[PDB]
Order: structure tokens, then C-alpha cells, then sequence
């Protein structure tokens, strides 16, 4: 999920949006 | 872990600008 | 608009500690 | 919606639990 | 500047880019 | 004016996020 | 990393009050 | 609207800055 | 208060210093 | 240190929600 | 302090209201 | 930068400073 991917290298916006509903 | 609850709480406020009119669920687990 | 796009981002770091490890759901629709 | 709820007056901790997981 | 183009109206992601450098 | 120093307050923090590695300017003039 | 990520969205923050009217850039390098 | 929320949740992040070590009050009086 | 004196007008870091301990 | 001094800003934010009407004092020492 | 206390385990909010006035 | 010299220890307002334009 987004924790283990995002807290431990940085996500780009791009990458983030694959979080949005 | 609190280094966890900070990252979560910049990436809450990334999705709300990302996300816009599409919204997210913030869900930790 | 301006007012409701700042009170938004507000909303979304209340309800993070709010809900804690519940986590929440975030929708501006009307 | 959240935003016509809470950011004319503001929300109670109870009105805001409303939108937890 | 970008507080008369972006505070009176809100500014998409894409037009924040012009301020990048 | 307040409202415009906490309007700046957040496009600040949008340009961070959205320049990334460019980084970014904040000349208010 | 993330933690430079973080400290950074801060330290614009700090950088919008500090500066005012003078303005900043932010070069992340 | 929530002006003097958003007012406040500002200000304490200033007070946080300016005040360093020896911290600071906040009352919404 | 803080607010009656900020919230209106901006309060400069050295008016804010009023306000630490 | 720095990751103290990141705790903190999101400590003082969370006591200006908490505690509300009561305000709060934060001393750091 | 609430440094010492919360900067490590995450504090709920009842130990964070143990901080108000 | 900025960020080599303040994110490892802690900068003061008068530091930060030295980054304004
Ligand atoms: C914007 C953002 C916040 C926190 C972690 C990330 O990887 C990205
Ligand atoms: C911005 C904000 C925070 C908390 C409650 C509200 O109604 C609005
Ligand atoms: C993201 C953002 C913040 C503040 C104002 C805007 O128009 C856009
Ligand atoms: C406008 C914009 C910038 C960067 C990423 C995005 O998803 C959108
Ligand atoms: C730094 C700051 C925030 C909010 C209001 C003010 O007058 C000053
Ligand atoms: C809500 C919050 C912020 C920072 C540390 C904590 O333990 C709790
Ligand atoms: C105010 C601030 C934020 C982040 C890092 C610093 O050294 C100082
Ligand atoms: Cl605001
Ligand atoms: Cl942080
Ligand atoms: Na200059
Ligand atoms: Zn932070
Ligand atoms: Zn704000």
C-alpha cells in the first residue's frame, strides 16, 4: 500500500495519484 | 511508528492536491 | 473556490488524526 | 458533502468521526 | 503575481508548473 | 492581508510538491 | 530520501515567513 | 466560514518557529 | 488575544515573539 | 535534532485541534 | 515532555488532551 | 543547500534567512 511504498522512498505525484479514488 | 504517522500526514495532504475533485481513501492498513 | 479549496486541506489533516489507524474517506463532492 | 458540512461553521469531533473508515 | 492569479481563483496543478525553475 | 498570507502559506507548500527536484521561486513583489 | 523530502516541506514553510515581501527560491540542491 | 480556525492553526505553527526552546501559549480567548 | 490582534492584519515574526514564553 | 524539531510542528497542531476553546501552552523544556 | 512522550509511540488523543489547559 | 545544512541540525530563523532573496 501506500506506506510501505511511499515512507520509504519518495513517491512522485504521478505515482501518488494511483491512490486516488 | 511516529516517523510513520508524519510521512502519513504529508502524504494525506499530497493526495488531497493530486486527488482534487476525485478524492481518496486514506487507508493506512 | 479559494475558501473551500484551503478549508478542504485543513479538513483532510483533522480527519488523518481523528480516524488514526482507521483511516478515512475524502470525497468533495457535493 | 464534507465541505458544504464543515466549512460554512465548524465541525465537531463527532461530525468529523463520521467520515473515518 | 502568482498570489493575485492564484488566491482570487483557484490554480490547477498544471499552471503551479509555471512557477517551477 | 491575512486571507492572502495564508493563501501564499499554501501555494507554497502545492509548489513543493508539484516542482519536485526543479524546485521552485516565491517572489509575492 | 523521504526524511530530506519531509524536512524540506518544512523548511519552505519556514522560508515563506522568514522571507515576506522579499521572496525566496528554493533549490533543493 | 472557518476564518478564525484556519487563523489559528497558522498561527501556532508560527509560534512553534518564532518561540524556539522556549515554546508558547495559545488561547483561543 | 492573539487573534483579535493577527488575525485581520498580518503580525509580523517580531509581534509574534509577544507570545512566547 | 531535526526530527524533533519535524515532531514538534505536528505536535503543536494537533493540541490546537484537541484541546480547542482551552487552548494550551507547549514547553518544549 | 510531550517530546520525550509522543516523538517515538504515537500518542493517542486522549495523552495529547493531557497537555491542554 | 539549504537542505544539506538544515536537515541534518537544526537552522535558527537568522540562518533561514540567508536563503531569502
Ligand atoms: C508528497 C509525499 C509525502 C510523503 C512521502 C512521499 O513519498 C511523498
Ligand atoms: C478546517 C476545519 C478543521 C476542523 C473542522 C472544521 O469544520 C474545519
Ligand atoms: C494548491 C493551491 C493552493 C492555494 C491556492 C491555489 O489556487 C492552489
Ligand atoms: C499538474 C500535475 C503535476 C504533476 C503530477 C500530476 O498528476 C499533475
Ligand atoms: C504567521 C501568521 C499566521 C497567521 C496570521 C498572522 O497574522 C501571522
Ligand atoms: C498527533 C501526533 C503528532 C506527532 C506525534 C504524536 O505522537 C502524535
Ligand atoms: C524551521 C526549520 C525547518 C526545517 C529544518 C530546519 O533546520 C529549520
Ligand atoms: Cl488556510
Ligand atoms: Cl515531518
Ligand atoms: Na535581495
Ligand atoms: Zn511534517
Ligand atoms: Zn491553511
Amino acid at each position: 500500500g501506500i506506506v510501505e511504498q511511499c515512507c520509504t522512498s519518495i513517491c512522485s505525484l504521478y505515482q501518488l495519484e494511483n491512490y486516488c479514488n | 511508528f511516529v516517523n510513520q504517522h508524519l510521512c502519513g500526514s504529508h502524504l494525506v495532504e499530497a493526495l488531497y492536491l493530486v486527488c482534487g475533485e476525485r478524492g481518496f481513501f486514506y487507508t493506512p492498513k
